[PDB]
């Protein structure tokens, strides 16, 4: 029973993150802790994107206690360089969000990836 | 009611009671109305163990005098009629009614 | 003399209502500092000395 | 078929014969639906023919957790050897009216010839055994069921949470809100001591002005008759001849003895005050050095209970984001880089050292060395 | 508008309980159990009473709880009343039940049962300050694990997230609700159906429970508010349902 | 009480008319009898906010 419990495996990883991609060359997501918890509590935040491998875990464990509070879905993934080359950003992003938007081209696919996740916990 | 049915129950050991001469009219109509007032004061609304106490004293002392009684009037301690254990079944039935309409007291238990 | 003298008399009772209010305040620190371990007695029990 | 009936209650448990029959078929209609509502019927079909009380909180606990998960106990177990009787094979088996399907099969496992039942029946019964409460018990407690079960309530959330009972931040809150408001205390206590002092000796405010050690030496000179003792003054303090020649030259005096007296009272116990607020300052350093560990090291210890203080619990802080981690006065262009910095990076020591179960320092210490790189940077 | 410091009337509303804040702006506000502390960072009005003493209050912020939107759009009555007991499936964090707790107040109790683990170690960090709720942290599908500890609660409300709304709702009140007792319940129909929209899903789901003996009387939308819920307020009837 | 301190006097006729207070609010209409039990308070703000409501 550890600290990140839903861990993502590989073939959900990889659909997460270029869904994850598609919604940063759509101008939908928010890169960053701060910015993830800013938006999650404003509200606008379709699912939230965590990496289980930052050296201290807790400076992103702090964002399951806003967004389960909050009833929206949250996925830990194994790499926060893959998640960093995914955002299309040079550092390593670690916790990445997708706003919520209803005049975006990416809501079937966001919406495929938040049942799936949904199912997943 | 169901008092009226439990004096109406106790009638045939005053029956049996007056009709050996140990017990008469007057005095027997006496522990009959006093009977009533204590068996309406037990199944009153909000009754309590002591009057329940108390009606066991008065059956007590009524079966008291009546071996007294019937050791001074007919001379003999066993009558063999309905009179004996009359007295000793109602007390039977009153400490039962009491457990049950009052069960947290071990002093009446 | 100065032995009836009246401007201690003052300040003795703002002494007083000021040490009031002092341990008032410090009653409502104690009882939630204590209730934190045990919140079941500030209800039951009010007097602060007794507390 | 459904003569007897187990209720568990946060006092104890309980078991009634069902005197009379409940009406099966009918059992959705109004008129017998409401008699489970009134009492002067309900008591007319469930008598109380037992109750043991579990008396041990811990053993309520654990009774209400094998519940919880649908298993036997040993009250439980005993009361039911107690009071479910051998039916024996010619007749039929006993029959337990039981609130749940999966504590079902484990009371079957044990007694054979006990036979468990819930429908219907068995659920608006006890539904109505539940509603009218206490006045079916008629007084074999002591005990209402409202608070004890408000007690068992919290423990058994508690034990479900496991929810870590060291780590205390609510310590921390009342000790830095008596702090401050302590040393204000002191300081208008002292400020008392000095101007009911002054008519016995209005040239001590000139010379010693520290309130403790002021405190401490009116304590040390009753009246204005010491005049010889110079080898205590350095102690409970050059200044002792000053003090010395002062309590002779200056008589600006009044004579007075008992309100002296009372001053020495009042002085002493601010003085005791004085060591209590030189104990809580360290108390409270340690054990923001035992809860916050890293907010300690990075932002310093009584910074860190102020900044606790300010933001109400450790777990709000931490849930904070890490731009509303303004506070003002605390944290003290190139003046204000350097505060935005050490922000956001105590509230990820905040993170670090609230969501981790206890924490260390060495994340601590690496913040530290990261906004001092940050800091030589100018 | 409404800063940190202006005067603002404390007037009664119709359900007893809750005051209308009457400033130069309105506000809804909730008579504070315990004083001195906000619990998820709300504003608090504080007055002052004569011995002075001085008691706060809270404001609702009906963007951040449910039944707050409910309330100002304005329900016929709720079952929420100054005394009762109140059961709350899904509850979340203090955010919406230390105000269903103050208005409950200091007589009647608030059981607030939640499933998850992290929101239940901040619930009862909560429940320790004030004393009249009880935290449970127990799967709402399946109140045969939680009967221990409640009994006989007179009104329920619920805010879960799950497509079996009905289902849990149905068994929590015949297992706890008492007759003639009320039952709020507050659907997401994004949540609860994504294919077809909200008025079909509102309608399905007040169909089940008006097939579970819940009789429904009110149905509030609260859109300004959040988008597209559901306040689903009915009695639990179980004898003369027609 | 019932003298009335003349202050709860003025703002209560000023929320009563609050609607001419700020020509760009326009509140809805509504009749406000006035409650004859009714407080006078004082928003505290939150701690965790400063800059844009204190």
């Amino acid at each position: 029973n550890p600290k990140a419990f839903p861990l993502a495996d590989a073939a959900l990883t990889q659909q997460i993150l270029d869904v994850v991609q598609q919604a940063a060359n759509l101008r939908q997501l928010k890169k960053g802790a701060n910015e993830a918890t800013k938006t999650l509590n404003r509200g606008i935040s379709e699912f939230i994107i965590m990496a289980a491998d930052c050296e201290p875990i807790e400076i992103l464990l702090h964002l399951p206690l806003l967004c389960e509070d909050k009833n929206v879905p949250y996925v830990f993934v194994p790499s926060r360089v893959a998640l960093g080359r995914a955002c299309g950003v040079s550092r390593p992003v670690i916790a990445a969000s997708i706003t919520t938007n209803d005049a975006s081209a990416i809501k079937t696919q966001i919406y495929a990836v938040k049942d799936k996740i949904e199912t997943l916990l | 009611s169901k008092t009226r049915y439990y004096l109406e129950q106790c009638i045939p050991e005053m029956d049996d009671l007056v009709e050996k001469g140990l017990f008469t009219k007057n005095e027997v109509s006496l522990i009959m109305k006093k009977r009533t007032d204590f068996e309406h004061r037990l199944n009153s609304r909000g009754s309590s163990i002591n009057d329940y106490i108390k009606y066991i004293n008065y059956e007590s002392n009524v079966n008291k005098l009546r071996a007294k009684r019937c050791k001074r009037i007919l001379q003999v301690k066993k009558t063999n009629s309905l009179s004996d254990w009359s007295i000793q079944q109602r007390i039977g039935f009153i400490y039962q009614r009491g457990t049950n309409k009052f069960p947290q007291d071990l002093k009446f238990w | 003399s100065a032995d009836k003298v009246d401007v201690m008399i003052i300040q003795a009772i703002a002494l007083l209502d000021d040490l009031d209010k002092e341990l008032n305040t410090y009653a409502m620190r104690c009882k939630e500092w204590y209730g934190w371990h045990f919140p079941e007695l500030a209800k039951i029990v009010t007097d602060s000395v007794a507390y | 078929p459904i003569e007897y009936l187990l209720f568990e209650e946060p006092t104890g448990y309980a078991v009634f014969k069902v005197k009379l029959q409940q009406d099966d078929i009918g059992s959705r209609l109004k008129e017998v639906q409401e008699q489970i509502n009134d009492f002067g019927a309900f008591t007319k079909l469930i008598e109380l023919v037992s109750f043991a009380p579990f008396k041990g909180a811990a053993e309520a606990l654990e009774n209400a957790n094998d519940i919880s998960e649908g298993l036997v106990s040993e009250s439980l177990k005993a009361i039911l050897d107690l009071n479910l009787p051998k039916a024996s094979s010619k007749k039929k088996n006993i029959t337990l009216a039981i609130s749940d399907k999966n504590l079902g099969p484990s009371i079957k496992e044990e007694f054979p010839y006990v036979d468990c039942i819930s429908n219907e029946l068995a659920q608006d019964l006890i539904r109505g055994v539940r509603l009218h409460g206490e006045k079916l018990f008629k007084g074999l407690q002591s005990g209402d069921l409202e608070r004890a079960q408000l007690g068992l309530g919290h423990a058994y959330s508690r034990a479900k949470v496991k929810f870590s009972v060291q780590k205390n931040d609510n310590h921390i809150i009342q000790a830095i809100a008596l702090l401050d408001q302590l040393d204000k205390d002191i300081n208008t206590f002292a400020m008392r001591v000095k101007e009911w002092y002054g008519w016995h000796f209005p040239e001590l405010a000139k010379l010693v002005p520290d309130n403790y050690t002021f405190a401490k030496l009116v304590l040390f000179i009753k009246d204005k008759a010491s005049l010889n003792d110079d080898s205590l003054h350095d102690l409970a303090a050059g200044i002792a001849q000053r003090v010395i020649d002062n309590a002779r030259i200056s008589m600006g005096q009044d004579i007075s003895e008992t309100d002296m007296e009372n001053v020495c009272v009042f002085a002493q116990r601010v003085a005791s005050l004085a060591d209590y607020r030189r104990q809580l300052y360290d108390y409270l350093c340690e054990k923001m050095h035992t809860v916050a560990p890293n907010l300690s090291e990075l932002i310093g210890e009584v910074i860190g209970a102020r900044l606790i203080s300010h933001a109400g619990s450790l777990t709000n802080l931490s849930k904070q984001a890490a731009s509303t981690v303004q506070i003002l006065g605390a944290e003290k262009k190139n003046k204000g880089r350097i505060s935005r910095y050490l922000a956001n990076k105590c509230s990820m020591a905040s993170r670090i050292d609230n969501y981790s179960e206890e924490p260390s320092n060495v994340f601590g210490s690496v913040l530290k060395k990261q906004v001092e790189q940050r800091l030589e940077f100018y | 508008g409404a800063r940190g410091g202006a005067k603002v009337v404390i007037e009664p509303h119709r359900h007893a309980g809750v005051y209308i804040a009457r400033g130069k702006e309105d506000l809804l506000v909730t008579k504070n159990m315990a004083p001195g502390e906000s619990v998820y960072g709300e504003k608090r009005i504080s007055v002052e009473e004569p011995p002075p003493t001085k008691v706060e209050y809270r404001v609702w912020n009906p963007f951040r709880s449910k039944l707050a939107a409910g309330i100002m759009g304005g329900l016929d009555e709720l079952f929420i009343a100054p005394g009762k007991k109140v059961l709350y499936l899904g509850a979340a964090s203090g955010t919406s039940v230390s105000h269903v707790s103050d208005v409950v107040g200091p007589e009647g109790v608030v059981y607030a049962v939640e499933f998850s683990h992290r929101p239940g170690r901040e619930l009862i960090s909560m429940a320790k300050k004030r004393p009249n709720i009880i935290p449970i942290i127990e799967d709402a599908r399946h109140p045969q694990k939680y009967r221990m500890l409640i009994g006989m609660v007179d009104c329920v409300f619920a805010d879960v997230a799950q497509p079996d709304q009905a289902r849990i709702i149905a068994l929590n009140s015949h297992m706890f609700l008492k007759d003639q007792g009320g039952v709020v319940i507050s659907i997401k129909a994004n949540c609860i159906d994504s294919t077809v929209d909200a008025e079909t899903v509102f309608a399905r789901e007040v169909q089940k429970l008006r097939e579970e003996r819940i009789k429904p009387l009110e149905q509030l939308t609260l859109e300004p508010y959040e988008r597209d819920h559901c306040i689903v307020v009915g009695r639990y009837m179980r004898s003369g349902l027609k | 009480d019932d003298n009335m301190r003349r202050e709860v006097q003025r703002d209560l006729l000023l929320i009563k008319h609050r609607a001419a207070l700020d020509p760009k609010r326009h509140y809805k209409k509504q009749r406000w009898e006035v409650p004859e039990r009714f407080a006078i308070g004082t928003i505290i703000e939150d701690k965790s906010e400063f800059y844009s409501s204190r």
